[PDB]
This record gives structure tokens, sequence and C-alpha cells, in this order.
């Protein structure tokens, strides 16, 4: 707790695996708002 | 190398093997949700780099796939396959050495770097080795340029090298463990060697300096 | 009395607390810094009020064109036609010798994404987009768990804040990309296209992503917006020179001893700035060279100008260069200075588009000629063609790139012909 | 009306908002020179030969995607106008092939014209030029990339007239290629068009290879049979014998297309 400035605190990333990106953002899916809607499924449409 | 064009081969053509594990399809549910209905092409890139962190390359079939789910044409794919450069269209090693050989490594003897590798792992720059561990090519800068030279190896940083340190590193791959990643030179970060030059002080703590209004 | 010299910033005026990483870069690490403090008062404040902030100021673009932060982002202050509005932060470092936007969303995430909640609803914004470059895999796991907390805090998402404003964060990675970093093919990418820029008009004010207003902006010029309003515009504009206030991260590498990513004020001289946090250049500053002040699109300067030259958007245009990222690139007499500039001219011809013809034929153009140089294979008469060749590509691109391509370039020829002369003469006796 | 006032070379003309700079010099009997600018197409504004100066401005835009604004003078003559052809002229014709003589485009070729009009009388490359590999899109279409510009005419016309996404540009920079990628053939019914519009002889008539010149034949114009639509075509003719089919533009029946059969 006392203020200490000499060591590195950012070492979560030293084992983050291939899937870390998208499996946070899996779960950063019931937190976002609806999208919005275009009107079309696509231009193509 | 590395050709634009692609010929079907009997290791990779549309009715070569691919398809999204069960888990990734919801993966893909997570990220065509990120963007507004009725754009779902804006999910190309992200799921075609997740085909390629499944199986390691982007097959003709890969890319196939990635055009059906989405309700993209194929040829819009293959633009962004090769538009792109970390997509692999060929296999590559395990582990994909990059060296970074930009001027600002390059003024930080970034040659030496290379040279260690090769002699090292006994090949040359686009090769991947004969036991398919390997895969070295140049590439241009990759952000850590204050921690030059420095490498990426996959999805990790190793900076501050020296031809004597990058070899640990080849040699801690080929044998099984996993290198720590960030510089090995003594200092942790993007920060001075000869010390801190600048905040060295207790951070001032929840609303410091706040205008009279807020 | 205004300020006549500038540098020597203190620590409680540095807006970046952890730039080095020493502490904690989460939730509970970053409100004891001073992040998420009084975000609802700040919204609630109204668009108008944090742009007054901002114009006030005088907070300029540090992606590298420098344009008032202020007056960009109130293009999106305008009644809504229906169609969504976007804030997008380009965290798409690629610039040759920028890693200054790396060290803000490793090890301060929560002052990017307040700044994307601020300066979102300054904009009216209902998401933040932030395009972060494929190879920053474990930064963009940081800004992941980063944007985590916020939701699960509240302070993003619905009623951000308890403000009554509703917001998203998303992060987008791309592919492997210098070009991605242009504002309009940054665009381009997040819609799932190629990185191929955009012409102007239309502006990404009124169509922008998916075809909606959007402003993109810098991962620094964003993460110090709710400082700004925090703290007020006055304050900001307390530092550097009249046009040209405020903090900026240098990226002083190169040919130094101590090689650095140091918060400093505007207008610091640049033999200052080498010698307090750098540790000097290598072998000492009568062994300098160069100096590429703003990464590798910037002209380089010789010695004979850094010795007085300051860093800013305005004193070092009038020395014929940019500041650009402010990535400080340091070359010392060892230095090959004319294979230091081709090796960016061929980063150029790696990393161009092939969109439009000046620079998809002209940067392979001049990349061929500057490698003759190196070698001196070449005659006196082609230094004059090249600087045509070169004025042929600026101004007549799509996109900065082809004018980032050729100003190197012009550099090396305005300040360093007697060396390309030279090597030309050796050349020639030698095969003879 | 809404009608804004713009100059040309400052002669007053009088334009609906959303005109282009390139279509007020045509009000006014002028035409900017052009290679990926096709008024039926999307606008890419990507060949930078139409860039024109604007009297006051320092930089030059893109007059085929430029709006023009009220009050406009727009120089269509100036050194300024004129440096900018010569120089994106040159970058055209740095990496293209010596291939005129044996070029089914040659004395046809908007490349060679606008070479001659708007371009320099030589060349300052001295190194070497770029090789692309040919690829195979049909028994109808002889592709030669080599002579390919990277003016995506044939990319915004496969997918908006003929509603084919079968093209499209592979790699990035110096090396980026036009071509399907993949081994595919472009056969539409409306593929021959990709002839015309290629102002380069990238794309040519594998029928038509080699039997004649343009300035040597003689111009018919006739009316198409193979169907009920009527298109109007040249029927392009030399010593009493029949060349070569070609579109005739008729903007209430064909536009400028013509389907394979009729050519
Ligand atoms: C070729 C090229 C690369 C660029 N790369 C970046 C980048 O990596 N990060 C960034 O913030 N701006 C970059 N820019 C500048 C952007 O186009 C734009 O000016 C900036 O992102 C807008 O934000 P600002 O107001 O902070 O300047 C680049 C521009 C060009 C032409
Ligand atoms: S200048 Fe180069 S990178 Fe920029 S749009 Fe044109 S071709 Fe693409
Ligand atoms: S396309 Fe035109 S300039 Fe090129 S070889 Fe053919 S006729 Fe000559
Ligand atoms: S093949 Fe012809 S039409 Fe297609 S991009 Fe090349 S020059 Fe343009
Ligand atoms: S030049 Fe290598 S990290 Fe920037
Ligand atoms: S005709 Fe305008 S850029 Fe091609
Ligand atoms: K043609």
């Amino acid at each position: 707790e006392p203020f200490d400035n000499t060591t590195y605190k950012n070492l979560q990333h030293h084992d983050y695996s291939t899937y870390t990106f998208l499996d946070l953002n899996l779960d950063l899916s019931k937190f976002r708002m609806p999208q919005p809607s275009s009107g079309r499924e696509s231009p193509r449409h | 190398g590395a050709l634009f064009v692609h010929r079907d081969t009997p290791e990779n053509n549309p009715e070569t093997p691919f398809d999204f594990t069960p888990e990734n399809y919801k993966r893909i549910e997570a990220i065509v949700k990120n963007y507004p209905e009725g754009h779902k092409a804006a999910a190309v890139l992200p799921v075609l780099d997740l085909a390629q962190r499944q199986n390691g390359w982007l097959p003709i079939s890969a890319m196939n796939k990635v055009a059906e789910i989405l309700q993209v044409p194929p040829m819009r794919v293959y633009e962004v396959a090769t538009f792109y450069t970390m997509y692999n269209r060929k296999p590559v090693g395990k582990y994909h050495i990059q060296v970074c050989t930009t001027t600002p490594c390059m003024l930080r003897n970034s040659d030496s770097i290379l040279e260690a590798i090769q002699k090292k792992l006994g090949i040359k720059v686009g090769e991947t080795t004969p036991d398919k561990l390997f895969t070295l090519i140049e590439v241009e800068c990759l952000g850590a340029c204050v921690n030059a030279p420095m490498v990426q190896i996959n999805d990790n940083y190793y900076e501050d090298l020296t031809p004597k340190d990058i070899e640990e590193i080849i040699d801690e791959l080929k044998a099984g463990k996993i290198p720590k990643p960030g510089p090995r030179s003594g200092r942790f970060s993007c920060e001075p060697a000869g010390g801190l030059t600048s905040l060295t002080e207790p951070p001032k703590g929840p609303g410091f300096g706040v205008q009279a209004g807020l | 009395p205004k300020k006549t010299s500038f540098g020597s910033l203190k620590d409680e005026d540095r807006i970046f607390t952890n730039l080095y990483g020493r502490h904690d870069w989460r939730l509970k690490g970053a409100q004891s810094r001073g992040d998420w403090y009084k975000t609802k008062e700040i919204l609630l404040k109204g668009p108008d009020w944090i742009l007054g902030e901002v114009k006030t100021s005088g907070l300029r673009g540090r992606g590298g064109a420098g344009f008032p932060t202020g007056l960009k982002w109130s293009f999106m202050n305008k009644p809504s036609d229906g169609r969504p509005k976007y804030l997008v932060v380009n965290a798409d470092e690629g610039e040759p010798g920028t890693c200054k936007d790396r060290e803000i969303i490793r090890h301060d995430p929560h002052k990017l994404v307040e700044g994307c909640l601020v300066g979102g609803r300054a904009m009216g914004a209902r998401a933040a987009y932030i395009y972060i470059r494929g190879e920053f895999y474990n930064e963009a796991s940081n800004l992941q768990v980063a944007i985590r907390e916020a939701y699960e805090a509240g302070l993003i998402g619905k009623n951000a804040c308890g403000s009554g404003y509703d917001f998203d964060v998303f992060v987008v990675r791309g592919a492997g990309a210098y070009i991605c970093g242009e504002e309009t093919a940054l665009i381009e990418s997040i819609e799932g296209k190629q990185g191929k820029p955009r012409l102007k008009p239309p502006f990404p004010a009124d169509v922008g992503v998916f075809g909606c207003p959007t402003t993109v902006a810098n991962v620094e010029t964003v993460a110090v917006s709710p400082t700004i309003c925090r703290r007020g515009g006055a304050w900001f504009a307390s530092f550097g020179r009249e046009r040209n206030s405020g903090t900026k991260l240098f990226n002083i590498s190169g040919h130094v001893n101590n090689p650095c990513t140091v918060e400093e004020e505007m207008s610091v001289p640049l033999k200052e700035l080498i010698e307090k946090h750098a540790g000097g250049v290598t072998g000492g500053w009568d062994n300098l060279l160069a100096v590429i002040p703003g990464g590798s699109s910037t002209p380089l300067i010789p010695k004979s100008v850094c010795e007085t030259v300051l860093m800013d958007f305005d004193a070092l245009i009038q020395a014929q260069t940019g500041l650009g990222t402010a990535a400080v690139i340091v070359m010392d007499r060892s230095t090959d200075i004319v294979k230091a500039i081709a090796r960016l001219i061929e980063f150029y011809k790696h990393e161009s588009c092939g969109q439009c013809t000046p620079c998809r034929e002209g940067v392979d153009w001049m990349n061929k000629v500057m490698a003759r140089f190196v070698r001196g294979d070449a005659r006196p008469a082609e230094i004059d063609s090249l600087w045509e060749i070169s004025k042929q590509i600026e101004g007549h691109t799509i996109c900065a790139l082809g004018d980032g391509a050729a100003w190197p370039v012009q550099g090396l020829i305005r300040h360093f012909r007697p060396e390309l002369e030279e090597r030309m003469q050796q050349f020639a006796q030698q095969h003879q | 009306s809404n009608l804004i006032e713009v100059f040309v070379d400052g002669q007053s003309v009088m334009v609906e908002p959303g005109t282009t700079v390139l279509q007020a010099c045509e009000k006014v009997g002028m035409q900017i020179p052009r290679f990926c600018y096709h008024e039926r197409l999307s606008v890419a504004g990507n060949c930078r030969m139409c860039l024109v100066e604007i009297e006051k401005a320092p930089k030059v835009v893109a007059a085929c995607a430029m709006p023009v604004m009220k009050g406009w003078n727009i120089l269509t003559n100036s050194e300024k106008t004129k440096k900018a052809r010569e120089g994106v002229m040159e970058f055209l014709l740095a990496n293209h092939p010596l291939d005129c003589p044996i070029c089914d485009q040659g004395g046809e070729c908007d490349l060679q014209d606008q070479s001659m009009m708007f371009g320099s009388d030589r060349s300052r490359f001295l190194e070497g030029k770029r090789a692309v590999e040919d690829k195979n899109i049909g028994p109808l279409v002889k592709t030669i990339m080599t002579r390919c510009i990277q003016c995506t005419r044939c990319i915004r016309f496969a997918s908006e007239i003929a509603g084919v996404d079968d093209l499209g540009t592979t790699g990035r920079g110096n090396d980026m290629q036009v071509g399907t990628y993949i081994e595919k053939m472009f056969m539409s019914e409306l593929s021959g068009n990709i002839i015309d519009i290629c102002p380069v002889g990238a794309l040519t008539s594998k029928p038509y290879a080699f039997t004649a010149r343009p300035w040597e034949t003689r111009k018919t114009e006739s009316i198409d049979v193979m169907d009920a639509v009527g298109s109007n075509i040249v029927v392009s003719t030399r010593t009493g014998e029949v060349m070569r089919i070609l579109p005739r533009m008729h903007e209430d029946i064909n536009e400028e297309w013509i389907s394979d059969k009729t050519r």
C-alpha cells in the first residue's frame, strides 16, 4: 500500500492466450445496447 | 515473393476441410453484434483473423467459409486477405518470428538481431525451418520503437534485444517454455534506462486541481 | 507575463501519470490518480461546455496533422438526421518512431475509455469504436479488460456514470497496415473493406463509418479531454506558446543514450529534450548529424538547426519540417544518412495502398532511385529529377501518405546534397 | 431557381447543386482528362488525371469527385493544371509496357491520345518496369494485365452494371493487381462491355485479336437483331468484311452497352 514506484504492475499480459481478446469481446455482449438498424439486411438487399 | 494469385493445389483448394469449431461460432456471434444491423460485412477482418487463430493460416476454403456466413461475396474476402499483411495465405512455422528493420530499429543495430537468428536457426529471411517450428520475415515498425531492436513472435513483443538475448529466446521456444514478453535490458517499459527522469513523485489523488465551477 | 522559455514540466501537471506503468492500471489504480472523477458533472454540463473547454484549451490533433481539436469536434454538434453518430479513436500507431499511443492503452486505458465518453457526449455520439493496430494484441487485451470494468462499474453502457446517457466502447483490431491510420482509410477497415482512403468531400462529420457522421480522433487527443474538462481549458493553455499549447508525449529514439517515452511541455527546445530525458546524443551532442523531429513523414533537420529549434507545431514548420507525432529520431555521425532515409522510402513503398496513381507508381519510383543513390549508381543530374518527382507526388494524391513519402526525400536533398554528390563521384572513379 | 453560378476560365455557367467540376466544364464544351471516371459508373477518383486548379486555392482538386461551390473559377488550362497532368501521365507510363505495335488498343487508346494531348514527349524513367502475369477470365476477353493502369472501371462495372462481384484488387501498393484471384471465368451476358470501358489494352476482344486497326475501319450505324431490345450498334468493316460490332450510345434503349450475342 505504501507508495512504491519500483515494480512493473502490468504483468497480467504475460499469460494471455490466443482467444483472450475474443473471449473478452464475448463477455461484453450483455452490456451492449441494441444496435441501430439500417432498414435492410444488407446493401445487396 | 508471396504471389497475389491463388492456384489450386492438393493441400490448398476450395474442398480443403475447414470449419469453425462450435466455440468459435459463439465468438463470431458476438463479433457481428458490434456493428449496425445491415452492415454485417464489417465483421470480415475480425472473423478472418479468428479463422486464422484456429487454423494458423488462411486456406482458400477458410476464406470461402467467412464469405458464406457473413453473406459477403468471396472476392470481397480475397481482397481483405491479400491487403492486410497479418493474414497468412501459406502455412507458417509454429513461432512466426518478425524482425523490425525500419530506420529507428536499424539505427540501433537491428541487422545483428537478424543475423543472429539466421545463424541460430540455420535459415534465411522468408523461410520455414525443416521442423516447422520457426518462420522468419522482416516487418515494418511494430510500435516498440523506443525499445529497439525488437522482434514479434506470434502475439508477444521482445524488446531491447542484443545478439545474445534473441538466441536465448529461441532456445526457450525450442524446448517448450514460454519466454517472458517485454524488454531484456534491465528496464521494464519505455522508461529511461538510467533511472526515471519524470513521474518520480506520488501522483495526485482524486480531484486535484479541479476547476471551481465543476 | 506570458512565459518565454518552456519545459521542466512538473509531475503535478503531467496528464499521463502512469506513463511508465509503475502503478496499477486497473479501475482501482486509476480512480486513485483522478480518473473517473466528476464525470457525471462533466456530462451534465452539455456538449457546448465540453467543446468550449477543448476549444479554449488550444488542444491540437496529436495524430500528426495538428488541426485544432475543439473546432473539429464541433462539426458533430448539429441536430440528428436519423442516422447514428460515432466516435472513432485512432490507435493504429504505425508511424515509424511513434510509440506514445502504445503506452496509453497499456498503462492508462481508463484515461482513454473516459475520454471516449467525454468526447462522445460532446459530439452526441452513441458509441466509440477504438481501432487498435493488429500487432498490439496484449495492449488490446488490457483495453478490453478496462472496458469490462467500466461496464460492470456502471461507468459506461446504459445510464453512463448515472448521467442518463447511453454509450458503448467497441475495440476493433486491425490486420496490419500503416495506411489504416489515415482517418478515412481507418473507417474503411471498420467497414470490412480494404484500407483504402476516401476522397473528401464528403467529410466524416457528414458521411463516415457505415455512412454515418463520424469524428476520428487520436488516442492522445481523446485521453487528455477528461483532464482538460476537470482542470479547465485555461490550465491546459498555460503550457507552450500561443496556438501551440498543451503537454505532449515525446518518443526519443535512435542514436541516444537512453531512448524513452516522456511527457514534456510544448515548445520545449529539442536540444533540452534530448539531453535532459534521453541522456544526450550518443558520443556527445557534438556527434549529432540529423534529427527527424516528428516521426518519419517529417523532413529531417541538420545539427545546425536543432541547436535552437523548439518542439511545437509552428516552430518546426518554420524550420521546413513538422511536429508530426513528436517522435524524435536521432542520427549521429556514424549513421549513413542516405541509407537511413532510403529505408524510410522502402517503408512507404510497402505501406502504400496502391489506390491512386502518384503514390502507387511514384513512391516505388523514388524507392528505386534512392536505392541507387545509396550505392551512388547515378549522376548528379538525377538529384533535381528526384526533387521534381517528389513535387509531382505531393499534393496530387487522395491521402497524405504520398506527401509523407515526398517530404523525407526533400529534406535529404535540401540539407545533404553534398553527401549525395560525393557518393556519386566515388562510384564513378571506382567503376572506371 | 436553386442553380448556382460557377466560372470555367471566366465564363459564367449555371449548374445544379451537386454538379461536379468535371460536369461544369462539359457545359462549356471543355472535356477534362480522365481514366477512372465513367459517366455511368461510380466515382472512383483514383487516377488523379482530372486534377484541375481552382482560382485562389493552393491545391488541385479531383474534378470528377469535387462538387462545385458557388463562385468558383475553374482554371482548366493554367500552368498548375497542365503541370499536374504531365506528372500523372508520367506516373501512368512509368511501368506501362512498350506494347503499342502489338497491342490491339493502338490507334483507339485513351492512354496514347491523352499522352499526346496532355502529357510530356519523353521519359526520365531509368529503371526496370513491372511485369504482371496474365489471367484467364473466359474465351471472350483476352487479358494482358501488364497494361492495366489500376483504374477499376472493370471492377465497378462488374459489380454495378452486371451485378457480378467477381473482379477486385489483390495485394497493395505497386504490386496491386486486378483480377479474380482464383481461376474463374467472368462469363456474363454483359461481359463483353468491360472491353470498351477499359481505357488501355489490358482487356481486349479475343475473336477480334490482331485482325484490324482502328483507322482502317468503316463505321456503319445499324441495329442489333439478336433480340427485341433493338440495341444500337456500329458495324466496323474493312475492305468489304465485317470485323467487329460496337455499342452505339442510345440513352433510351441500351445506354452504351450490348449483350455478348450482339457483340
Ligand atoms: C498515412 C497516414 C497514417 C496516419 N496514421 C495515424 C495514426 O497511426 N494515429 C493517429 O492518431 N493519426 C494518424 N494519421 C492522421 C489521421 O489521418 C488523422 O489526422 C488523425 O487521426 C485525426 O485525429 P487528431 O485530431 O488527433 O489529429 C495518419 C495519416 C496518414 C496520412
Ligand atoms: S497516396 Fe498512396 S496510400 Fe494514399 S490513397 Fe493514394 S495510393 Fe493509397
Ligand atoms: S494500352 Fe495504349 S499505350 Fe498501352 S500498349 Fe496498348 S495502345 Fe500502347
Ligand atoms: S483492367 Fe482495364 S478497366 Fe480494369 S482496372 Fe485495369 S485499366 Fe481499368
Ligand atoms: S522502427 Fe522498429 S519498432 Fe519502430
Ligand atoms: S477521372 Fe478524376 S481521378 Fe480519375
Ligand atoms: K480495352
